[PDB]
C-alpha cells in the first residue's frame, strides 16, 4: 500500500531518460539470490531459493511408472501458496501457464523419460511458495530449473522390447542414472511509460503500466507469451514496439542469467 | 517376520530400548516472515513453524476485550512421504482434530490475558514424515513461541512411546509404528502432569503406567535438549549485538 | 444471540460446593447416571435415556459395490448431525467445529476403527457386490453427555439389526422378502463403551503449574451446568476383556498421571454392568418377540 | 450430492470472411445484455452476455469500482475449469484498462459470458476469445458503463491481440505455438479483422436506439 | 558422512530402490553406529566393561569357549566364521 | 569361492581328526527354467498359471496340475515336458498347441486359453500344458 504522493514520485523516477530505480539498479539488472540444492533425501531432486526480499519457494520433484500410450503427459505441475486458496484465479493461472511451458514439444526432450517400449517415467513437480510480496512466476520457474538439473532416476535392467513378450520392468537397486532434460525459464518484465525493466521490485510494480511474459528455451523465445497487469489502478495500453524490445531485451541478457543458475 | 527387537537388544536402525533419535533445531530462521520462527529436525523428520502476532486482528467480529485469540494451521504437504498422496489435506477431519488439539493445549499455558484485543497465529509446513510427527509438533510450536517472546509459563515437550509385546520402545519411526501400538504425550516442565495423552490403538489396561513412566523421562530429557540449544543461541545473540 | 449467560454468583456457588463435596442433582462424585433402553417395533430401532438426555438410533443396509482397493469387505459409515431440536445453542449444518469434530472422531475410533464390527461377513460376491449399513443418531434433548449415550445407542442398535437373507442365482442375487426367509443378523466381535471425566480447578493457575500439592477434582458424567464450567475433560474407551480401546485429552487443565490411572480404573467396573445391563434388555425383547409370534401361531 | 439429483452412482456416461449478427437489450432482470452470433465455411459460432452493476460490494471503503468475469459452458461442456479460468483472468486484465473505474467507488460489477453454441460445419478456445470481448463491450455499453473507447480483437494462427485508438494501442497480446518468427504478419492480419468488428459495432450501437 | 552424537554413537544414511510389480521407489533409512558390541567370548577381559542390560534389566551372556579345538600347526586353538553360500548349502 | 587363514569347505574337513567319519556329509538336456521377471509378467497378463502338481507310482510320464480358471486339470505328458520336478511341487505352466494335445504372442495365448475353455466341457480333446518354473519345493 503506498500513497499518491509516493506513486507520483516513484513514476516520475521511473518514467525518465534514463530512467532510475529507486535501488539505482540497471535496466537489465538482477538482484542477487541464495539456490540450495539436493536437501529432501525421500525426493529424486529438490531446491530452495530464497530472495533478498524475504520471498522463498521449495520445489520437490517425483517419479512414477506409467504406461504412455494411455499417458499423454508426462509433465505435472502442482502449485501452493500459503495465505491462497487453492481455487484462487492466480494460483489456477500459474498452474495452467507452468504447464504449458513445459508440454510435450516446447523444447523439453521427453524421449529421455522412456524405458521398455511400452512404458515410462511421468515426472511428478510439487511447488510450495513460503512467502511472497509480487508475482512469482519466474521465481518458481528458477527454482524448477535448479532443482530438474539435479535429478537422478532409476536404472532399467530387465529387457527393453517387450511388444511380443511383457516382463515386468525390474531396476538396478542402488544404481541411478543422472536426467539431463532441458528446461525452460519464464521471465517477466514491467512497463513504465516509455521503458522496459527486467526483474521488478514489489514497489515498481504498483505504478507499472502493463507487464509481459516471456518464455525462454535453448537459445529461442518460446511459444507462451502473455501481456499481464501487475496492478489494478494504473494498467493502460502500450504501443506495439515495446514488445519487440522486450523480446530483444530478453534474447540479449537470458544467456548470461542461464550461467549464473549452473551447477 | 523382521527382528524388531533381537535377543542381544537392537532395533532395526541399530538403538536400544531407551535411545532418542537425533534431535536438531534452529532458531530465528524466517526472521523477515514472522516475529518468530524454528526448524526442526527430529531423525527424518522436517518442519517448519512461523508465529505471527500479537497484532491486530483483520475482521472486528474476531477480537475479545478480556484476552487473545490463537489459531494453529497446519499444512502436510503432497511429498512428505514415500509415496506421493493423491488429493489435499488440507480439509480432512484427522488435521482439524490436531489443530483443536494443539490450541487447547497451549490456550492454558500462554498468558493470554496480557493481551486483549490482539491475534496470535501460528502456520506450520511439514515438509518430510517419519513417525511420531504429533510430538514434533508440540516441540516446534514452543520454540517458535519462545523465539517470538510471548509469555508462558513453562515447556511442553512431545514423545511417543511404542509397546512392543512386553517391551516397551522409546521415540518410534515409520517401521516401527506400523507393527506395533504407540502412546503420545505431552508433559510440562519437569512435573508428571500431562497436558495431552492419545491412544489410537487397543493395549491391555495392566501395561499402561510403565509406558506413562518411561514417555515422561523421555519428554524430560527432550525438554533438557531445548533448553540447551536456546541457551546457547542467547549467549551468541548477547555475546555481540 | 446464540451464547449461554452464566452469572459470576452461580459459577462461585458451583465451584463451593464442589469444594464440599456437593453435586447439585445429589450425586456422588465417581457415580454413573442411570439408563433406560427401548427398542422399537423394527430391528434396530433403539430409544436410550441418561436422566435428561435423549438419544434416538436407526440402523438400515443396501446394496452396493465394493472398493477396488478393498474387493472382500463390505463398507460401515456412522452419521451424527446435531439441530437445534436438543438446544437453541446449535447450529443446523455445522460438521466443521470444534465439539462436532472431536465427538465425531472419537466415536469413530471407538466403533469402526476397533472392528467392533466385521465387515468381511457383509461381502456378498467377492469384488463386485457387499452389503452397506449405516447408523443414524438423532440428538433429541441435551443435557451433557452425547459421548456415552451416542456409543451405547449405536451398540445397542448394531446388536439388535437383522438384515434379510439372499442366494446367489448365477451371475445375480435374490433378495428374499422379510415374511419368506427368516432375515439373519451382523457379527458382533466386542462391545466397546465410552466413560467421560471432567477435571476443576480450585486454585490458580501458578498452583497448578508450580505448586507441590494435587488439588484438583474430578467427576463422572456431568451435566448441561457443570460441563460449561469444567476446566478439562478427558474419555476413554474400554471393553469387558480388560482393554483400553483409545484414550482422547486434547489439551486442558494439566493433570496427574497417577489421577488418570486412577480414573481409568473406575471407568472398568462402570463398563461391566453396563454390558450386563445390555445383555440383558436384549435377551428379554427376544424371548417377548418369541412369546408373541408363539401366541400368535 | 444433497442439492442435486445426479441418478444412480453406478451409472455410467454413453461412449461413442467470418458473418455477424449483433442485437442488445432482450433481457429483463439484467442491466445490459448482447448476442453475438457469427457464421463462416467450417465454423459457426453463438453467445449471450449479461452485466450486473453497479452493486454493493461486502468489505471496506474502495475508492474504485471492481470487476469480476465469469465463464460458463452451454450445451457440452467443452472446456474444463483451469483454462476458463484462465481466459477469465485475460479478459479481466483487458477490461481493467477501458472501464473508468474512478467514476464507481465502493461498488462492483459482475459480467457473465454464456458460450451457447459452438459448432465445426467442415488452439480451439484462442479463437473464441475475439466474440467474447465483441458481446463484453456491447453488453457495457447497453448498460450504460462508462469506457474510454471500443475495444476490438482479431486472432491469426493461435494468436490474439487487443487493439483500441484505431489500431494504434495493444490492451491485451496472447500467444500460444505457432511459428516463432511469425509476428508482422499476426499483427496486419488482427488489425485487419479488428477494424471491421469495430465498424460493426459502431453500426449497431448507432442504429439500435 | 557421518555425525557424533553424544557417546561415541554416530548415525549414517541408507538408500536403495524397491521393485515391487512394475513400480520403482527409493527408501531412505537412518543407520546408527555403536561402540559396546562385545565379542562374546570367554577368555576375553576387556568386553564385560562395556556391556550394559537390555529391556528386561539382563546383561549379555559371554558363551564360546576359552580352550576351543586346536589343530595342528601351525593353527591351532581356532575359531570359526561363516559364510553366506556356506550357510545355504 | 575366490593375514587372514581362509579354507574351502573340503580344505578344512581334512584338517580334522575324524575327517573319515563326517566326509560323506559334504553337499554334492532339459529346457531352462524362465527367469522371474518373465514368469512374472506372464502371470500377471493371464499367460501363465500356477499350482500344485501331482504324479503317482504307476506312471512317471504324467502328471496333472489344476487351475482355478479350468474345470478340470490340465495334462502334462513326456519326459521333457515335465521338467525336474518332484511330487507336491508348486509349478508354473503354460499351454501347448492345439496339434500336440492328447486324443508367441500374448493375445493368441489368450485365444488358446479360451478354446482350451470352450474344448474342456464336451469336446474329448484334452489340452495339455508344459513346466517353465518351480516355485516351491
Amino acid at each position: 500500500s503506498l500513497s499518491v504522493a509516493e506513486k507520483s514520485y516513484l513514476y516520475d523516477s521511473l518514467a525518465s531518460t534514463p530512467s532510475i530505480r529507486p535501488d539505482g539498479r540497471l535496466p537489465h539488472q538482477f538482484r542477487p539470490i541464495e539456490i540450495f540444492t539436493d536437501f529432501l533425501p525421500s525426493s529424486n531432486g529438490s531446491s530452495r531459493i530464497i530472495a533478498s526480499d524475504g520471498s522463498e519457494c521449495i520445489v520437490s520433484i517425483k517419479s512414477k511408472v506409467v504406461d504412455h500410450h494411455v499417458e499423454n503427459e508426462l509433465l505435472q505441475v502442482d502449485v501452493d501458496i500459503a495465505g491462497q486458496r487453492d481455487d484462487a484465479l492466480v494460483v489456477e493461472t500459474i498452474t495452467s501457464l507452468l504447464n504449458k511451458v513445459l508440454k510435450s514439444g516446447s523444447g523439453v526432450d521427453s524421449s529421455k523419460l522412456q524405458l521398455t517400449k511400452k512404458y515410462s517415467f511421468k515426472i511428478f513437480v510439487d511447488v510450495l511458495v513460503i512467502s511472497s510480496h509480487s508475482h512469482p512466476i519466474s521465481l518458481i520457474s528458477f527454482a524448477i530449473y535448479s532443482a530438474l538439473n539435479s535429478t537422478y532416476l532409476p536404472k532399467l535392467i530387465s529387457a527393453f522390447d517387450d511388444l511380443e513378450v511383457e516382463e515386468l520392468p525390474t531396476f538396478h537397486d542402488y544404481d541411478m542414472v543422472k536426467l539431463d532434460i532441458n528446461p525452460p525459464l519464464v521471465f517477466i518484465l514491467a512497463v513504465v511509460g516509455n521503458n522496459m525493466l527486467l526483474d521488478p521490485a514489489a514497489n515498481e510494480s504498483e505504478v507499472a503500466n502493463n507487464g509481459l511474459i516471456i518464455s525462454w528455451s535453448n537459445g529461442k523465445i518460446t511459444s507462451p507469451i502473455r501481456s499481464v497487469a501487475l496492478n489494478d489502478s494504473n494498467v493502460k495500453s502500450f504501443k506495439p514496439h515495446l514488445l519487440k524490445q522486450g523480446l530483444a531485451m530478453v534474447e540479449k541478457y537470458a544467456p548470461d542469467v542461464v550461467r549464473s543458475l549452473e551447477n | 517376520r523382521l527382528e524388531i527387537y533381537s535377543p542381544e537388544g537392537l532395533r532395526l536402525d541399530g538403538r536400544r530400548w531407551n535411545e532418542l533419535r537425533r534431535f536438531e533445531s534452529s532458531i530465528n530462521t524466517h526472521p523477515h516472515a514472522a516475529d518468530g520462527s524454528s526448524y526442526m529436525e527430529q531423525g527424518n523428520n522436517k518442519i517448519i513453524t512461523l508465529v505471527k502476532g500479537p497484532k491486530e486482528p483483520r475482521l472486528k467480529s474476531q477480537m475479545d476485550t478480556s484476552k487473545a485469540l490463537l489459531n494453529v494451521s497446519v499444512n502436510i504437504t503432497k511429498f512428505s512421504k514415500f509415496e506421493r498422496s493423491k488429493s489435499s489435506h488440507k480439509n480432512e477431519r484427522r488435521v482439524l482434530e490436531i489443530q483443536t488439539s494443539l490450541v487447547r493445549m497451549f490456550e492454558k499455558n500462554v498468558m493470554l490475558n496480557i493481551y486483549p484485543r490482539t491475534v496470535i497465529d501460528i502456520e506450520i509446513h511439514v515438509l518430510e514424515q517419519d513417525g511420531g510427527i504429533m510430538g514434533s509438533l508440540i516441540n516446534g510450536i514452543t520454540l517458535a513461541l519462545i523465539d517470538a517472546g510471548i509469555s508462558m509459563f513453562d515447556y511442553i515437550s512431545g514423545i511417543s512411546v511404542g509397546l512392543y509385546d512386553t517391551t516397551p520402545l522409546l521415540d518410534t519411526n515409520s517401521l516401527e509404528e506400523n507393527a506395533m501400538s504407540t502412546v503420545t504425550l505431552g508433559v510440562v516442565g519437569k512435573s508428571e502432569k500431562l497436558s495431552l495423552l492419545l491412544v489410537e490403538d487397543k493395549i491391555p489396561l495392566d501395561r499402561l503406567e510403565n509406558v506413562l513412566a518411561i514417555g515422561i523421562a523421555g519428554a524430560h530429557r527432550v525438554r533438557d535438549l531445548m533448553d540447551e540449544e536456546l541457551r546457547k543461541h542467547a549467549q551468541k545473540r548477547v555475546s555481540n549485538a | 444471540a446464540k451464547d449461554i449467560e452464566i452469572s459470576a454468583s452461580e459459577s462461585k456457588f458451583i465451584l463451593e460446593a464442589l469444594r464440599q463435596n456437593y453435586r447439585l442433582d445429589g450425586r456422588s462424585f465417581d457415580q454413573f447416571r442411570d439408563v433406560e433402553i427401548t427398542f422399537g417395533k423394527e430391528f434396530g430401532d433403539v430409544s436410550v435415556k441418561m436422566g435428561n438426555t435423549k438419544v434416538h438410533c436407526r440402523i438400515s443396509c443396501q446394496i452396493a459395490q465394493p472398493y477396488e482397493d478393498r474387493p472382500f469387505e463390505g463398507l460401515f459409515v456412522i452419521s451424527t448431525e446435531i439441530s437445534p431440536m436438543a438446544g437453541s445453542q446449535f447450529e443446523n449444518g455445522n460438521i466443521t467445529g470444534e465439539d462436532e469434530v472431536l465427538c465425531s472422531r472419537i466415536i469413530e475410533k471407538s466403533v469402526r476403527r476397533s472392528g467392533a464390527l466385521d465387515v468381511e461377513g457383509l461381502c456378498i460376491v467377492a469384488g463386485s457386490k457387499c452389503w452397506a449399513v449405516r447408523a443414524d443418531v438423532h440428538f433429541l434433548d441435551c443435557d451433557g453427555g452425547f459421548i456415552d449415550a451416542s456409543c451405547i445407542a449405536v451398540m445397542a442398535g448394531l446388536m439388535h439389526f437383522k438384515k434379510p437373507d439372499i442366494t446367489v442365482h448365477g451371475e445375480q442375487i435374490i433378495v428374499h422378502p422379510v415374511n419368506e426367509r427368516e432375515p439373519v443378523p451382523l457379527g458382533i466381535l466386542h462391545i466397546p463403551i465410552c466413560v467421560t471425566f471432567s477435571f476443576f480447578n480450585p486454585q490458580d493457575t501458578e498452583e497448578n503449574i508450580k505448586g507441590e500439592t494435587n488439588s484438583e477434582i474430578s467427576i463422572i458424567d456431568a451435566t448441561l451446568k457443570e460441563e460449561l464450567l469444567r476446566d478439562g475433560v478427558l474419555t476413554v474407551t474400554l471393553n469387558k476383556n480388560r482393554e483400553v480401546v483409545q484414550v482422547s485429552k486434547a489439551g486442558g487443565l494439566p493433570m496427574d498421571a497417577l489421577t488418570l490411572m486412577k480414573c481409568c480404573h473406575e471407568a472398568y467396573s462402570i463398563i461391566e454392568k453396563i454390558t450386563d445391563q445390555i445383555l440383558q434388555l436384549l435377551k428379554e425383547d427376544s424371548e417377548k418377540r418369541n412369546k408373541y409370534a408363539a401366541m400368535l401361531t | 450430492d444433497r442439492r442435486r439429483l445426479l441418478g444412480p452412482a453406478a451409472a455410467k456416461p454413453m461412449a461413442f470472411e467470418q458473418e455477424l449478427s449483433l442485437h442488445t437489450g432482450f433481457i429483463e432482470n439484467c442491466n445490459g445484455s448482447a448476442l453475438v452470433e457469427a457464421r463462416s465455411l467450417g465454423h459457426q459460432t453463438s453467445l449471450i452476455t449479461a452485466v450486473y452493476g453497479p452493486r454493493s460490494i461486502r468489505g471496506s471503503f474502495t475508492s474504485q469500482g471492481t470487476i469480476s468475469i465469469q465463464l460458463k459452458n452451454g450445451l457440452l461442456e467443452k472446456y474444463n475449469t483451469n483454462e476458463l479460468k484462465e481466459v477469465s483472468s485475460f479478459l479481466m486484465g483487458i477490461f481493467n484498462s477501458v472501464v473508468n473505474l474512478s467514476r464507481y467507488p465502493k461498488s462492483g460489477i459482475d459480467i457473465f459470458v454464456y458460450l451457447t453454441y459452438d459448432k465445426d460445419l467442415t488452439s480451439q478456445i484462442s479463437s473464441l476469445i475475439p466474440h467474447c470481448i465483441t458481446s463484453i463491450t456491447l453488453a457495457l455499453a447497453d448498460a450504460g458503463i462508462e469506457l474510454v473507447d471500443m475495444a476490438g480483437a482479431g486472432e491469426a494462427n493461435g494468436t490474439v491481440v487487443s487493439f483500441i485508438k484505431n489500431g494504434e494501442e495493444i490492451v491485451g497480446f496472447w500467444k500460444d505455438d505457432g511459428d516463432d518468427e511469425d509476428l508482422l504478419e499476426c499483427l496486419d492480419r488482427c488489425k485487419e479483422q479488428y477494424n471491421r468488428y469495430r465498424d460493426l459495432m459502431i453500426s449497431c450501437l448507432m442504429n439500435q436506439e | 558422512r557421518r555425525k557424533r552424537l553424544a557417546d561415541g554413537l554416530s548415525v549414517t544414511q541408507k538408500v536403495f530402490v524397491r521393485s515391487r510389480n512394475g513400480g520403482a521407489t527409493k527408501i531412505v533409512r537412518e543407520h546408527y553406529l555403536r561402540s559396546d558390541i562385545p565379542c562374546l567370548s570367554r577368555s576375553c577381559t576387556k568386553c564385560p566393561q562395556i556391556v550394559v542390560p537390555d529391556a528386561q534389566n539382563e546383561l549379555p551372556k559371554f558363551i564360546l569357549s576359552d580352550s576351543p579345538l586346536e589343530l595342528s600347526a601351525p593353527i591351532g586353538k581356532h575359531y570359526v566364521v561363516l559364510d553366506t553360500n556356506v550357510v545355504l548349502q | 569361492d575366490r593375514n587372514i587363514i581362509t579354507k574351502s569347505l573340503v580344505q578344512y574337513i581334512e584338517l580334522l581328526p575324524n575327517a573319515d567319519d563326517i566326509r560323506d556329509s559334504i553337499p554334492q538336456t532339459f529346457p531352462e527354467y524362465y527367469s522371474t521377471a518373465r514368469v512374472m509378467g506372464g502371470l500377471k497378463n493371464g499367460v501363465l498359471y500356477q499350482g500344485n502338481i501331482q504324479i503317482s507310482e504307476y506312471n512317471f510320464l504324467e502328471g496333472s496340475v489344476s487351475l482355478p480358471r479350468f474345470s478340470k486339470p490340465v495334462l502334462i505328458v513326456g519326459q521333457k515336458n515335465l521338467n525336474r520336478a518332484f511330487n507336491g511341487d508348486q509349478v508354473i505352466v503354460e499351454l501347448l498347441p492345439q496339434s500336440e494335445w492328447k486324443a508367441i504372442s500374448d493375445k493368441q495365448r489368450r485365444l488358446l486359453a479360451k478354446d482350451a475353455m470352450i474344448a474342456q466341457r464336451s469336446k474329448k480333446i484334452q489340452p495339455t500344458a508344459k513346466v517353465v518354473y518351480i516355485q516351491r519345493r
